């Protein structure tokens, strides 16, 4: 599917930044970033907040919150950007989301794509999701795909740098 | 082929513009420098929002100075806080050179230049910008591949003569030849503003200080002398009221002198000293007992 | 002690920068933050400043976090770059003091004794001074009552270097006032002056009431000051300060008078010198 | 160009023929008047020149060597 | 090699002081801490451990870091000299978690309990139920005098990770002599 | 250029040239050829205040592509000319507060101008809303829809 002139960003995913929270230890993070029916629950409650990370300030257009057609589903994503820190769950709810999404069932379809805004996320560098309930009311969540479209931002990695042109030890 | 349009603006942060100015008179006898942060928000505009010095080294302004340890902690530091920028450019003083950029301030930016293709390089003379004006010219290499082309390469646009000229002391060290200006503009936003105007913003008490009478008097005493000379002259002035001529009259004796300048004005400066010293008196009478 | 606290303008123009930082995302309270500046006999000149990560929680108002090693390697940096400043004090925006100030003021004091707090009321815009600096101290308060921390208050006064002031006079060049002053402004600062006197005698007001209605506790100090205040009133109704006052109102109204006379007679002349102007013209025409 | 716009047979008015605000013309010269920040936007100015001309339509696609005078003076 | 951060919790109140272990129970934790930081560090070399007091107070002596000599060197000048807070030692030990530099690495805590806690046992629990929202694994070893193996306590590993949870050990060492022997045996090297 | 220069050629008056118009615009490079295409075809629907077209109008806007959204706010506008749509009114500015490229705004300025062409009372909110906001850009909108 994917629109034209933009790309899943799914090489961009910093595997060292994502780290979700409620995870199941039998069902983790890594399953749901997979094209497969591996699938990713929560453990100790509906609630779930899957944080991501990407090597370069990427843009965001298009986010596939997939889920089982259980019900176990996401049914309510709140979108934070660029978070100093790792967010907490009590302190999450509280704060005011970037985009605050109502799922429908048909975006938890394994075709449904939910359209964000894309004037709000221009330089995302990390992105957490925070699942709020699935659709079924169940126990526990279920996310069987989930990843973003965009573009990549082309960014000034100084860490390269290195002398162009011209000789070493010339002042002004 | 791509193209700087005149219409391409450097946004300055009110925050960078007061540190930049800072860490240029910080070392004014010598020469300073920093990478400044911000996004290429798209191609018509290069946004920096804030800069972080880049410790004077004894290599001076060039590619050494840049210690890529420095960088790439500090960096990695103020991406905690919430300042997650990519290095945007960079910027060095001129202790009162000027706003131009010299042979070795062009190897280094055309080196940041090899990064990113929009890596602005400013200046910012601590010693000329000395007073409401600041020389801060921003600048970008164009590529000496170009001269086939156009020099500025710019399109539809129209602001390409709007907020400044080709300044003369800069186009002798190569301008529209192999570095060009690039429009600089502030994005000073409310609630910055107001907490700048609290500089010199007086206070609650002020205003209801009633001057101290013995030097009013004096100064009263004082103004009222000098203008009564004044008034002499005035009288002469007038009473002379010449004819040969007297437009040519009215144009041969104007040396800022007698018949109004150091007239009234003196006036205006009388009673608005009075005016208001009386309303404060007044006011104090009411409002305190 | 320290005499005066003085403010730079790029310090309260980076706080300000520092909590759009986070306040944009992660929507939080005060914003807490390292200030450095260099010594004076005993007015603290603050030069600059950097932002600490900082996250609290509203449950038990002391589990907190202010970083050891960044509020250590920034300064490691900072004093490469510059070495005149010296850690100084922190600065946090929440304009109401916390549960947290003590305890994170003592840990501050591990880096320079004599800290001082300067809460920046970043959001606020208002009568003024967005700077309130406040110090540590611990004493038995004399007059027999039980101790502990306490912020007491240290003098704040809003200041600016060369550079700095060359920097932002031009950064408002649309607002600024003209320095003359001139009788309109003259006398705005007077309104300006009476809302003030007013806002300042209310919050009194209220905090009297609260006392009054025990609501808080009597300072026993400072709240005779306040009567301090109260007996050094003028008292004008005096018939020899009355006399006294007439004279010089009647002093400077004979000055006002003589201005008002020299701006007619030359309003005058200039009528004169215009009816003839355009009626000479008027025949020339012809 | 303005001069000489459509070869000297076309005038820019706002006002209709019967007092009224064309549309199409006032549209025009103030997407026009936005050429300082685009130059393409120039060609806006097109939709306020109006033909200044009268046609002799007598029937429905009747086009009579109608010939009527002026007053030139 | 398992990427977690031990934010390892050292108590440092007044009754650390009393030595029913041998030399003292404060060498117990400087020991202890001594092979739990050098054990995590020698276990992955990416790893990183940080050390809070938690009597009178919650310092963070030590952020959370990878380099094990800021932690020993610390360690020294503790100054047994406050009263324990366990409420509150998790948390900032937590929230300081929070800040971890890298995002990935699993959470891991161990916590030097030497001393009588004083904490409603709801208060305990509801600490622990926001620990396992938030996928933190925190290891509880008690030291000197104490209400043997505290029903408080004990509830706290307890729904820390139930229900076939990782097994956050709360290893009751053996008061009277013994060295982190049993500290290094069961929780070190498996926690 | 081209497609920016067949809607000149159908000005005010497309009719059958918008579909043709619209099914090119939505198969473009997402670059220059968009800009002219928006234009093109909002010159070329300049009115009619067509919901198909203005529904793939608002895409390429919300695709905030800088040199896009000067062309498409025009677009927009001109699109909406005269219909004091409640929906674009607020949509167009709400854009605008919440948008760099400051381009876009540029033409976003004029396209919430047109948008209340010759109400002479009707708004007047506009007028007044958009004259107190901070943003230079926006204000000079506000003054055009005063025109
Ligand atoms: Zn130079």
């Amino acid at each position: 599917d994917i629109p034209k002139g933009y790309m899943d960003l799914m090489p961009f995913i910093n595997k060292a930044g994502c780290e979700c929270l409620n995870e199941s230890d039998e069902h983790g993070f890594d399953n749901c970033l997979r094209k497969d029916t591996t699938f990713l629950e929560s453990d100790c409650d509906e609630q779930l907040l899957i944080t991501v990370a990407f090597n370069q300030p990427v843009k965001l257009y298009s986010m596939k919150f997939q889920g089982p057609d259980n019900g176990q589903g996401p049914k309510y994503v709140k979108i934070f950007i660029n978070l100093p820190r790792s967010m907490d769950f009590e302190e999450a709810e509280r704060s005011e989301p970037t985009q605050a999404l109502e799922l429908t069932e048909d975006d938890i379809k394994e075709d449904g794509i939910v359209p964000l805004r894309y004037v709000k996320f221009q330089n995302v560098n990390s992105v957490t999701i925070f699942v709020q309930s699935n659709q079924g009311e169940e126990e526990t969540t279920r996310i069987s795909y989930f990843t973003f479209i965009g573009t990549p931002v082309q960014a000034t990695n100084m860490n390269d740098f290195k002398r162009v042109v011209g000789k070493k030890g010339e002042s002004h | 082929a791509p193209a700087v349009d005149t219409a391409e603006q450097v946004y300055i942060s009110s925050l960078a513009l007061l540190k930049m100015l800072k860490h240029g008179r910080a070392g004014v006898p010598m020469e300073v420098m920093g990478l400044m942060l911000g996004e290429f928000v798209d191609d018509y505009t290069v946004r920096v929002i804030d800069v972080f010095a880049m410790p004077q080294s004894g290599t001076g302004v060039s590619v050494e100075a840049v210690d890529p340890v420095f960088q790439a902690k500090m960096l990695d530091m103020l991406k905690q806080t919430g300042r997650p920028e990519m290095v945007v450019g960079w910027y060095h003083s001129h202790p009162g050179f000027g706003c131009w950029l010299s042979g070795v301030d062009i190897n280094t930016q055309q080196s940041f230049e090899a990064l990113s293709e929009r890596a602005v390089a400013v200046v910012v003379d601590p010693i000329q910008s000395v007073k409401g004006k600041v020389v801060i010219d921003a600048f970008r290499l164009i590529n000496a591949n170009m001269m086939v082309l156009g020099h500025e390469p710019r399109q539809t646009t129209s602001n390409l003569g709007h907020l400044n000229k080709p300044s003369i002391q800069a186009l002798i060290h190569g301008l529209n030849r192999h570095y060009y200006s690039i429009t600089i503009n502030y994005r000073k936003n409310e609630l910055e503003q107001k907490m700048l105007l609290n500089l010199h913003k007086k206070s609650w008490m002020e205003g209801l200080t009633l001057q101290d009478y013995s030097e009013h008097c004096k100064h009263n005493e004082s103004v009222v002398k000098e203008m009564l000379e004044l008034a002499k002259n005035y009288n002469k002035a007038v009473e002379e009221e010449d004819k040969m001529t007297p437009e040519q009259l009215a144009i041969k004796n104007v040396g800022k002198q007698d018949p109004k300048r150091h007239l009234e004005e003196h006036v205006d400066v009388l009673m608005t000293s009075n005016i208001v010293q009386c309303l404060a008196a007044m006011l104090d009478t009411v409002v305190f007992k | 002690a320290v005499q005066k606290v003085v403010v730079h303008p790029l310090v309260l123009l980076s706080v300000v920068d520092h909590f759009n930082r986070i306040g944009k995302v992660g929507n939080q309270k005060r914003v807490v933050g390292v200030l450095l500046g260099s010594w004076q006999k005993k007015v603290l000149d603050v030069s600059n400043s950097f932002a600490v990560p900082f996250d609290e929680d509203d449950k038990d108002d002391s589990v907190w976090f202010l970083d050891h090693d960044y509020l250590e390697n920034m300064y490691g940096m900072f004093k490469k770059v510059n070495a005149r400043e010296r850690i100084v004090g922190w600065y946090h925006t929440g304009p109401k003091l916390h549960k947290n100030d003590i305890a994170i003021n003592e840990l501050m004091k591990r880096y320079c004794p004599n800290s001082v707090l300067v809460i920046i009321d970043v959001k606020p815009k208002d009568l003024g001074l967005p700077t309130e600096a406040y110090i540590s101290v611990e004493e038995v308060h004399d007059d027999g009552t039980p101790t502990s921390k306490t912020f007491e208050h240290v003098t704040s006064e809003i200041g600016a270097e060369e550079a700095e002031e060359v920097g932002v006079e031009h950064l408002l060049r649309d607002i600024k006032d003209t320095t003359v002053g001139t009788l309109s402004q003259r006398i705005t600062n007077q309104v300006h002056g009476l809302k003030g006197l007013n806002s300042k005698l209310l919050d009194i007001r209220s905090y009297l009431e609260k006392v009054a209605t025990g609501k808080l506790p009597i300072n026993h100090q400072i709240i005779y000051q306040l009567q301090d205040v109260f007996n050094l009133l003028p008292d004008v109704s005096l018939q020899e300060f009355v006399k006294a006052f007439y004279l010089k109102t009647n002093d400077q109204m004979v000055v006002v008078y003589l201005a008002s006379l020299i701006r007619s007679v030359v309003a005058l002349h200039n009528l004169i010198n215009n009816k003839i102007a355009n009626r000479d013209a008027e025949k020339k025409e012809g | 160009g303005i001069l000489d716009a459509g070869g000297h047979n076309v005038t820019i008015s706002l006002q209709s023929r019967t007092g009224h605000t064309h549309m199409p013309s006032v549209v025009g010269v103030l997407v026009f008047t936005q050429f300082w920040f685009w130059f393409p936007l120039s060609h806006f100015l097109s939709l306020a020149y109006t033909p200044t001309c009268v046609i002799g339509l007598n029937k429905d696609l009747k086009m009579p060597k109608v010939q009527y005078k002026s007053n030139c003076k | 090699m398992v990427l977690e951060s031990t934010m390892v919790c050292v108590d440092n109140s007044e009754y650390m002081r009393n030595g029913d272990f041998l030399p003292t129970r404060l060498q117990a934790q400087q020991d202890a801490v001594n092979i739990v930081c050098h054990s995590k560090t020698r276990s992955n070399p990416e790893n990183n451990v940080g050390l809070i007091t938690l009597a009178n107070d919650c310092e963070v002596l030590t952020t959370l870091t990878p380099d094990t000599g800021r932690i020993l060197s610390k360690l020294h000048t503790v100054q047994p000299k406050g009263k324990i807070t366990f409420c509150t030692g998790i948390r900032v030990a937590h929230l300081a978690l929070k800040h971890r530099q890298g995002k990935n690495h699993k959470m891991r805590i161990i916590a030097f309990v030497g001393s009588p806690v004083e904490d409603n046992e709801k208060d305990l629990v509801k600490l622990a139920k926001r620990l396992k929202k938030e996928k933190v694994n925190v290891d509880i070893i008690n030291f000197g005098e104490e209400e043997v193996n505290t029903e408080k306590l004990t509830a706290f590993v307890n729904t820390l990770n139930g229900k076939d949870g990782t097994g956050s050990h709360l290893v009751t060492v053996p008061p009277g002599p013994s060295l982190a022997d049993a500290l290094i045996s069961s929780p070190i090297l498996a926690g | 250029g081209g497609l920016y220069a067949l809607g000149l050629i159908h000005a005010n008056h497309g009719g059958d040239i918008i579909d043709y118009l619209l099914n090119q615009l939505k198969n473009a490079s997402n670059d220059i050829v968009r800009h002219g295409g928006s234009l093109g075809l909002g010159l070329a629907a300049m009115g009619t205040a067509r919901q198909d077209v203005y529904d793939l109008l608002k895409t390429n806007l919300y695709q905030d592509d800088a040199v896009t959204g000067e062309a498409a706010g025009l677009a927009l506008g001109l699109v909406m000319l005269g219909s004091k749509n409640a929906q674009a009114i607020e949509d167009m500015v709400g854009y605008a507060q919440e948008t760099q490229h400051e381009k876009i705004l540029r033409g976003l300025a004029v396209g919430i101008a047109l948008v209340m062409y010759g109400r002479m009372e009707e708004a007047d909110a506009l007028i007044e809303s958009l004259c107190r906001d901070k943003d230079p850009i926006l204000r000079r909108s506000g003054m055009y829809t005063v025109a």
